[PDB]
């Protein structure tokens, strides 16, 4: 029943089935979530008792924070999408390390799409590392591993 | 060889000896603390340094 630290996790992007060896290092990644939409139905002499109908899937988005380096291939990619040329897809795999650095669980996303990139703040009396901020929405999400 | 003039002209000044007047009247005290001032400091940074 031993839980699992927060800050130990590596991100790897695989683009065109080959993974990026430089865009594994991320400050923070938000937590991934399912919620399945529902909606409440009542009957005409029930009520005492509730209904719950069930609907699709939402997924929710994938939140990276990084700081300002050398470019990447991530870092095209983003470019390229928000350039406005031809939308392309990525792949995400999200793992939470051990002691041993094996993934005890791990998250696959599919058809991942940069839809936005932004920026920290110039500040001239901060004491702060600049901070890139990406955001990606992915079609479907499933987990694989041993913890979760 | 010092004059008590010399020591009235260029020595320091000890605390222990004084009057104090409050309004018009005079009136003996112990002791007398408190007469500091005080500023604020307003500072700007840009970004060329």
């Amino acid at each position: 029943y031993t839980p699992s630290v927060s800050h130990r996790f590596i991100a790897s992007f695989l683009f065109n089935n080959i993974p990026s060896p430089l865009d594994i290092a991320f400050q923070r990644i938000s937590g991934l979530s399912r919620e399945l939409q529902t909606t409440q139905y009542s009957q005409g002499g029930e009520n005492a008792r509730n209904v719950w109908l069930a609907e699709k899937i939402q997924h929710g988005s994938l939140h990276l924070e990084r700081g300002v380096m050398t470019v990447t291939p991530l870092t095209l990619m983003f470019d390229r999408v928000l350039r406005g040329e031809k939308a392309v897809y990525a792949d995400v795999v999200i793992m939470l390390l051990n002691e041993n650095s094996v993934p005890v669980a791990s998250w696959t996303l599919s058809n991942a799409l940069p839809v936005r990139w932004s920026t920290g703040d110039f500040d001239a009396n901060s004491n702060a590392v600049l901070v890139n901020s990406l955001e990606l929405r992915y079609q479907d999400m499933r987990w694989l591993g041993v913890k979760v | 060889a010092i004059t008590p003039e010399q020591i009235a002209v260029e020595y320091p000044i000890p605390t222990y000896r004084f009057v104090v007047s409050v309004g018009d009247e005079q009136i003996p005290f112990n002791n007398v603390s408190g007469l500091d001032v005080h500023y604020d400091v307003i500072e700007y940074k840009d970004g060329i340094g």
